[PDB]
Order: C-alpha cells, then sequence, then structure tokens
C-alpha cells in the first residue's frame, strides 16, 4: 500500500510538470505571433510618420 | 523393595520431566522461529518493493 501511495505520488508530479511544460508552450508561440502583429503595425505607423512630412499632399 | 519403587520411579519421573522439558524447548524455537522468518520476509519484501 505503501508503495503504491509513493508511486501514485510520483506520477501525479511528473503529470503536472508534463502538463506546465506543453502549455506555457502555447504561451510562447501566442507571444511570438503578437509580436511579428506589433512589428507590422510599427512599420506602418512609421511610413504614416514619415508621409506627415509632405506639406503639399498634407 | 523401597529401592526398586522408590528410587527407579523418581528416575522415571525425571523422564518424563525430561521429555515435556524438551517440548517445552520445541514450542519456544518454534515460537521464536515463527518470529525471526516473517522478520526476514518483511524486509525481503520491502527491498523488492522499494528497488522497483
Amino acid at each position: 500500500g505503501n508503495f503504491k501511495s509513493k508511486l501514485k505520488k510520483a506520477m501525479l508530479s511528473q503529470q503536472i510538470t508534463k502538463s506546465t511544460i506543453a502549455n506555457k508552450m502555447r504561451l510562447k508561440v501566442l507571444s511570438a505571433r503578437e509580436q511579428s502583429l506589433d512589428g507590422i503595425f510599427e512599420e506602418t505607423k512609421e511610413k504614416l510618420s514619415g508621409i506627415a512630412n509632405n506639406r503639399d499632399e498634407y | 523393595s523401597q529401592k526398586n519403587g522408590i528410587a527407579t520411579l523418581l528416575q522415571a519421573e525425571k523422564e518424563a520431566h525430561e521429555i515435556v522439558s524438551k517440548a517445552r524447548k520445541y514450542r519456544q524455537d518454534k515460537l521464536k522461529q515463527a518470529k525471526t522468518d516473517a522478520a526476514k520476509e518483511i524486509d525481503s519484501y520491502k527491498i523488492q518493493k522499494d528497488k522497483e
């Protein structure tokens, strides 16, 4: 019985660790995607600021 | 006479007392075996579970 209890504890620990890693992978991926989107937005903002310099088409 | 009715009879009593004493020794050693064998087997089971 004690052997079974210890084995169950070990399995629980392993399960939680594996789930943690698998989950945080998703956070990393989504963060990368949002970083790419932010880069695109910055590009657009820079182009808008540049075109703001014109004194006739403005 | 008194001798064959007393001394030999007491010696037969001593024989019977020896037999019952040996029976007691069998009982005692068997009980101690019952304890020691169990003590050794529990450790065998414990190490078997612990290793795995």
